[PDB]
Parts: C-alpha cells; structure tokens; sequence
C-alpha cells in the first residue's frame, strides 16, 4: 500500500479533451454534453479556455490529451459482501507490459497456467436450468483447478453477469481457498454509473461504491462478484469500443510470456468461450480463431453461438449465402426488419472461415455427445489446437505431456496423452519425471512410473543435485 | 448411502379468435337474471344459429336514461337517424353503418347473447373518449428509464374506493360541446380544465369499438384515446397539470403509474393503454 | 394477480415461509422474478427466526442477508417481545 | 459402495469447393 500508491499515476496515464467544442448536439434535455459527453459548456469540465490555436472541431488525436491517472483504490460494494477489491483506471495507449507487471507484482496476482477468456453478447438472456448448472459448474471446477484467470467484461449484464454468477456459487461452499477464482474485469470507465464517488486523488482506498438497477439510461452498472476491475479512459461518454482493442491486445501479450516452475517451461495456453453475443462476437472470434486460440462455442440458447452450433459440422462452402440468410433470418425477430442486404455478406465471410476450420472451432454439444463437466471438454478442445501446432522434431508430445503436467488433472493425461501418438521411449519422460517429484505429485509419478521410467535409473548425479537445489524452501 | 439410493429408486420407479370475450361472460354484473350463452362459434350475426332465445335485458331505471326507454321494443317509440346526428342522442358510429333489424340496432362484433335495454345510458350506441396522459417515467437524472426491452412509460390513474380498480380519467360525454368537463370534473377544477380543453390538442391512437361487460346486443360502446405526451420535464404542461388541479374535492387519490402487464385495469380497458404503447415504443 | 411496486416477489416470499417447505421457496421463488437486494428479504428475516425455521434463515443468509446488519436496536427489542411464551 | 454408485448414479442421470 505504501510502494503501491507511487506505482501508478507517474505512469500510467488518463485521457482527456482539453478543446472546448460547444454542443453540435444537445440530448436527453443536456446542454453540457458536447460531442465527446462529459459536464460543463465546454466539451469537458476543464479551464474554459480559449486552449491553444482555436482550430474548428476537433480530433481524437489532436484534442486528447494524456494526464496522470487520479482514479484507484480498493472498491467496495456497500453491504453486498465485505472483500475489498483492487480497481485501477488506465487509458487507450499503455503497453500490456505495464498491466502485466502491475497485475502480477503490485496487486498479486500470480503467473496463471491457463488464460480463460469469457467474452459473450450483453443483451440479457436466460437459459435452461440444465445447461446452466452444466456451465457453472464446468467453468469454476476448470478454472478452480488449474489457477486460471477468467478475464471477462465487468458488466452486470448478460454472460458476464453470468460468471459473476458462478463465482458466488463457488463462493457459496468454498471448501478451500475461497478467494482463488480471481476475475479480473476489464471495461469503459466513461460508461460507469457511480463513477463520480471514485474519483479521488492520491489514493481513494476503501471507495464505497453503490449500484442501483433500473436507474440508468444506456450506461453500465459494475458487477459485485468480480475480483478485479480494470477501467479504461478515452475522454467519452458514452462509446463501448474501447475495451475491446486493448483487452485483445493485453490478452495476446499474456500468451507469449512463459511459465518456468520445477525445470519445465511452457507458454501459457489461451482459451476462449463464448455465449449467444451479438455484432461484436463475431470481431472476437474471428480475431481469436485467426491467431490460433482453441474458441469453444456453445450450442444453446444462442443468437450467435447457436447459429455456429446449427452450421456448425455441415462442410465447408455447402452453403450458399441465401441459405445463410434463411437461417437467420430464423433467429432474429427484433431486428429481422432493420438487417441491410449488406450485414449478410460479413456473417457469412465469417462463419465461413470459422466453421472451415474445424481444428481450431470446437462445439459444445450440450448433451448430445462429449457431455461432460465442461472442464475436460476446453482441455480436449485446448489440446487439440495444441496437437494441431507446428511440430518437427517430436515437440507435440513432450510440450502436451509437459502441459499436463503444470496442471493438476490426471485423468487428461491418460486419456488423451498417455494413450496415443506412439513412440515415447520410457527415457522420454524423464525431464517432466524430476517437476513432478519437485512439486509433490504422488499420482503423476505413478502414472509416469507405470510406464516405464526406472527408479534403478533418473536417479544421477546431476539429477540428485538438482533435486537438492530445489527442496522445499519451508524446511528446516 | 441410505439417503442417496431412495432417489434413484424413485427415478428407476418413475420412468384463437379476436372475438369480444369480456362481454361474453356469464352473469351479467349486478343483474339477477343470467344472459343466455353463446359461444363463440356462433357469436357473429351472420353466422347460423337457432337456439336464439335470451331473457329480455331490463335496465333498472330506463326512463331516467333521457334516451328511448323502451326496454321492450312492443312500441317503437324511438326514431334513430341511422348513422346521422340525432341531436341529444348520438346515433353516428365510428365503426360504421351496422345491420338495423326490427328497430333495434344489432351489435356489430356479434351476439353477446343478451338483447335490451342493458346498463348503457342510451339504446343503441354510446360514445366516449378516454384521454390518457403519457410521460417517459424518469431516473434521478432526468433521463428515460430503461427496462432491458424498451422505455418505460409513466400514465396517471385515478380509482374511486368504490369500483376496486383503477381506470383512465374518462366519463360519458354529457355536454356535445365540453366532453372533457363531464368526463373529468372531480379531476381538474374546469377552470383549470378549461384551460385543459384550450390545450387539448394531441395524438390520436383508437378510435372503433371497445370490448366492455355492458354490452349488450342493442347499445355497445366505442371509445375514442387521445395521448398527450411530455418530452422535457423541466416545465410546461406538467407544471400546468400540478398547478391545475382541484381534484381534492372529494374522491380518492390522482397518481401516476407505470406501464406494465400486470398494472391493475379492468380488463379490456388497459387495451387502449396497450395500443398506447405503440406510440413511443413502450415496453408494455 | 395484480402488483404495481415489486409486491409479487415480497408476498410469494411470505407465504413461502407462512408454510414450511424449503424446495418450494429454493425451486420457485429463490430462483427467478430477479432483483431481490439483501436488504429486501430482512422482513421476512424475521418471521423466520420468530418462528425457529433454521432452513429458511439458512437460506436468506445464503442470500446476502448479513448477521452484522439486521441487528438493530428496534429488531432486538422487537424480538425479545415476541419471545417464546413458555419459558423461563 | 459409496464410491461405486456415485458413478451409476452419473449414469442413470445422463441417459468443399477447390476456390
Ligand atoms: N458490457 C457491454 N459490452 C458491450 N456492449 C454492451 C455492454 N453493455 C451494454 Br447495455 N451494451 C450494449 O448493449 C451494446 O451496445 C450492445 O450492442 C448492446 C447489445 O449487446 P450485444 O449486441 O448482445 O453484444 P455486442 O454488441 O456484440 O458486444 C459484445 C462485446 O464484445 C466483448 O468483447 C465484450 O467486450 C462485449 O460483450
Ligand atoms: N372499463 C369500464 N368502464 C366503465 N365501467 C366498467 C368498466 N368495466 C366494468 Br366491469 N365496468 C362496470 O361499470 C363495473 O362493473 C361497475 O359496477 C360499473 C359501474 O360502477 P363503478 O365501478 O363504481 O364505476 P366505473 O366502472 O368506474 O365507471 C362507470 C361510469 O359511471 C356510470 O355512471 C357510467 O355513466 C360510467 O360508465
């Protein structure tokens, strides 16, 4: 609290519009909104200055101006629940390096061994009490048991609102580690409805924060189940485009640093899982599946997701853009009216790679078949995009093995792993033998065991001292 | 292991037509004699029906009606300007020109099932308007509340203790030349709504029949919804309405409600509100 | 029936703990109608810990009904009023 | 035995164009 409150606003930064733009347009009986939307005659509620050359109009780019970040603390929600969570309040332009290190060093947080990602359409929706149970449980059991993070929306409002949702559930027993399932949040600070009670300089700690459905006009409410909630500025009052480049971008740079623990190293693999979005879905997904991150689609109550599942496992270019059209035109009767001969044209592009790919894009089948608790079904999917990787000289076995290893599920091991691919000289899992005797997993050395690794061998000179070396540093 | 095999044991052991209906309803109100059914395969007139025999309907006071007493049309002593102005007695439809047999006019939607004089004021058709005021209910901000479909609209309502439901501020129109006095004069003041009558001037949602429990096969009513509607709350006709107010007369409380599928109405009467809220893309 | 400010949930919630079966109010009530701040089921609250019915007052707290709040100075005096009229 | 019908239990509730 003492080296945390000087890390933050000498480098990280908030924007601002410094010109002062009168109202091109007045709305909802408000003089002071100008263009970009914050108080006061001018544009925001700086000096009412003449601001440099008065230059007509302005740019997001000439007239938005960098300052120090005045905004962070310890939110925490009134009566509903007493935690205390971390919030910080960043802009457009920061690199990914400054909120990992943040993330990882000054707030916490540890090196995650997965990435899941929840991104999903925020018009709210509600869905069978079977899939709903199948869901929450699926996704606290898979990101309780490997220490992930599920870095979502903060919104309450639809799928993250949902896995708000699931944290409490897990919060409700909490047999262990309650506050694990850490969620960080990421979403527009210019879209917060008690916003104004959070900003404090040089350190709001403790800022009580009050939400209030039904009280709102389009503006978002925070969420009370989240962890950590990270809001981004652009000098705007009421854009939702903004969370979206930089959450990307943050989730990328997460992807390439690497985990070392126990002598094995491994890039942290990246998943993502999506339910019944919107316009905005079919950006993530496309932008995910083209890197190579193992999207997992849902079928089931979907406006989107469910139009994936439908077209899902009939091949590829079978489909013509009319039948596209009939299909959704099956789908969307709000809007089935309001959709340009032109908006058909981008779904169908995208479905089209989408569903080409049928390595990357993996689908749910919420009871039909692969039916299980969720958990296993994203490693099934993750290792399949892993196995689907560039590999020459026999790296996916190792790199899977090595994978399974870092996680804490055995049963994944020996029933994707260990039962096929071929080959593995039982002098080839040496190298994961030693990380899992440094890190006290008694079944994966059984399993390893059975196979063929010899205790009469792997126990060298070199191999002793370094096993030595990285004793359990709690004992006497 | 006890508690978990007796589930299993259990689960192993286990395995429209848009006719008036309102006004088809038995047990004509507050009326001892009971209206002969009808169903609605025969409602309408033209369709073929032979059981035809309901009681003849017999309002209590009939001659006080001003209107054609004849409860029993034995003497056509009522001469009705079919689809003209009668003067005191309107006999103009917005419906249209209806079927008229044996002097007595027929019921447009169909047979209700009781024929006579009925609890309508006059024989025949009786008109009115129900005015409605409509305002975007608002947050401490002022904004437009959102629910997650659409708007939500804020309409005032007044109940008197006696009817146990709540309905629009709407009367019979007494006076040809001043509806709105008799329609609401324990609301306003009548100066104050005089005023109201300068400034009645709006939207026009229904105008055609209405679906109401009194209808019998000789009078049936047709209603006519104007909707005022404030886009700014900072003066104006709000204000005005604050100001103009002598409803502390007597009767109970003015108030304003919102819009919503279980709002206490009477039952078709909230009809009009839901045809209302197409008007400014209500969420009913 | 009819409801105009949020009653439905209130009076479905009172005659859920007027009888005594848990599932009707978890299967029923507890799950759906949204909303329902904690602050919202502290009415009922008490009823339920008047009446000795730990599986409803287990329930509420599951909730987010909070034993630090609901403790006020007029709830204690009100329960010790309308304690067990058979006691020492 | 308890572990054994926990599984059954699990049981019974579950049941190209070239361009
Ligand atoms: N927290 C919110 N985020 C995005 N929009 C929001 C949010 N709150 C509200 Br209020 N709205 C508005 O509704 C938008 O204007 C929608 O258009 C309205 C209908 O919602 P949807 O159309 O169903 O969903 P998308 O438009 O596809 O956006 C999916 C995004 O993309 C993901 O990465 C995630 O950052 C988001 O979920
Ligand atoms: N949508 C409705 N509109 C008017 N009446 C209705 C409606 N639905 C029903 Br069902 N009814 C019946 O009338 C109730 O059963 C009452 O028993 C009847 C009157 O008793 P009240 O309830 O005390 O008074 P209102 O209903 O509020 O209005 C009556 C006015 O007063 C009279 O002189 C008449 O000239 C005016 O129509």
């Amino acid at each position: 609290q003492e080296s945390l409150s000087s890390w933050i606003p000498e480098n990280i930064k908030k924007k601002e519009c410094v010109y002062f733009v009168e109202s091109s347009k007045l709305s909802d009986a408000g003089k002071v909104v100008c263009q970009c939307g914050y108080t006061h005659e001018q544009h925001l509620e700086e000096a009412t200055k003449p601001h440099t050359f008065q230059g007509t109009q302005w740019d997001p780019k000439k007239h938005v101006q960098e300052m120090p970040t005045d905004a962070f603390g310890d939110i925490v929600f009134t009566g509903l629940s007493q935690k205390v969570k971390k919030y910080v309040r960043v802009s457009q332009d920061t690199p990914s390096s400054v909120i990992y290190h943040l993330m990882t060093q000054h707030w916490g947080l540890d090196v995650p061994n997965l990435l899941i990602s929840v991104t999903g359409g925020a018009k709210n929706f509600n869905m069978k009490p079977r899939l709903k149970s199948i869901f929450r449980r699926g996704l606290v059991k898979v990101a309780q048991t490997t220490g992930a993070w599920i870095i979502t929306g903060g919104s309450h409002t639809g799928v993250m609102k949902q896995v708000g949702e699931a944290v409490r559930d897990f919060s409700l027993s909490s047999s262990y580690k309650e506050g694990e399932l850490i969620t960080i949040g990421v979403a527009t600070w210019g879209t917060v409805h008690r916003r104004e009670g959070l900003i404090h300089p040089t350190g709001s700690f403790p800022a009580e924060y009050i939400l209030d459905e039904d009280g709102q006009g389009n503006l978002t409410c925070l969420d009370s189940n989240h962890s950590h909630f990270i809001l981004v500025d652009d000098g705007t009052h009421g854009q939702y485009g903004v969370e979206i480049p930089l959450r990307t971008r943050l989730e990328k740079f997460i992807s390439e640093q690497t985990k070392e623990r126990g002598g094995v190293a491994i890039k942290i693999p990246i998943v993502c899982v999506v339910l019944e979005g919107g316009p905005g879905t079919l950006h993530t997904i496309d932008n995910a599946t083209t890197n190579g991150t193992p999207c997992v689609v849902v079928e089931g109550s979907g406006r989107v997701a469910d139009v994936i599942a439908q077209v899902a496992n009939i091949p590829v270019s079978d489909i013509t853009i009319s039948l596209i059209q009939q299909k959704l035109s099956v789908f969307f009767q709000e809007m089935f009216e309001t959709f340009t001969e032109s908006r058909i044209v981008e779904w169908t592009k995208k479905i089209q790679d989408i569903v080409r790919r049928r390595q990357l894009l993996t689908v749910f089948r919420e009871g039909k078949d692969g039916q299980q608790d969720v958990d296993v079904a994203i490693l099934q999917a993750l290792l399949k995009a892993s196995r689907s990787q560039d590999h020459f000289g026999h790296e996916n076995w190792d790199h899977q093995l090595k994978l399974a290893v870092a996680w804490n599920r055995v049963d994944i091991a020996r029933s994707e792993i260990f039962m096929d691919e071929w080959q593995w000289k039982p002098s080839d899992l040496h190298p994961t033998m030693t990380a899992a005797l440094i890190s006290n997993k008694p079944e994966f050395v059984k399993l390893f065991l059975e196979n063929g690794v010899q205790l009469k061998e792997f126990v060298t000179w070199d191999t002793l001292l370094y096993l030595y070396e990285n004793l359990d540093p709690s004992c006497l | 292991i006890s508690n978990k095999v007796d589930a299993m044991v259990d689960l192993l052991d286990l395995d429209g037509d848009s006719y008036h209906v309102n006004a088809r309803h038995l047990l004509y109100p507050n009326c001892p004699v009971t209206r002969f059914p009808v169903p609605n395969e025969k409602v309408p007139w033209e369709t073929e029906f032979l059981i035809y025999d309901p009681p003849f309907y017999t309002a209590e006071r009939k001659d006080a009606a001003a209107m054609d007493p004849m409860g029993d049309t034995l003497e056509p002593l009522s001469t009705i300007q079919y689809n003209v102005v009668d003067g005191l007695r309107d006999r103009r439809s917005f419906h249209g020109p209806y079927t008229v047999q044996a002097g007595l006019p027929l019921n447009p939607m169909g047979r209700t099932g009781l024929r006579g004089r009925g609890s309508l004021s006059c024989f025949g058709p009786n008109h009115t308007l129900y005015p409605m005021v409509t305002r975007w209910r608002r947050n401490e901000d002022g904004a437009i509340c959102r629910k997650s479909i659409k708007k939500m609209l804020e309409v005032l309502v007044v109940k008197l203790p006696l009817s146990e439901h709540w309905a629009l501020p709407g009367g019979s129109r007494e006076p040809g030349e001043m509806l709105p006095r008799k329609l609401k004069r324990i609301l306003r003041q009548e100066h104050w709504p005089s005023f109201e009558n300068l400034l009645k001037c709006g939207m026009e949602v229904y105008k055609g029949y209405m679906d109401d429990p009194r209808n019998t096969d000789n009078a049936w009513i047709e209603t006519v919804a104007v909707s005022v509607h404030f886009q700014d709350q900072n003066d104006v006709e709000l204000n005005r309405l604050n100001s103009n107010l002598h409803a502390c007369d007597s009767g109970a409380s003015i108030r304003w409600q919102v819009v919503d599928r279980r709002i206490p109405l009477y039952a078709n009467h909230k009809t009009l509100l839901q045809k209302a809220a197409a008007e400014f893309g209500a969420h009913y």
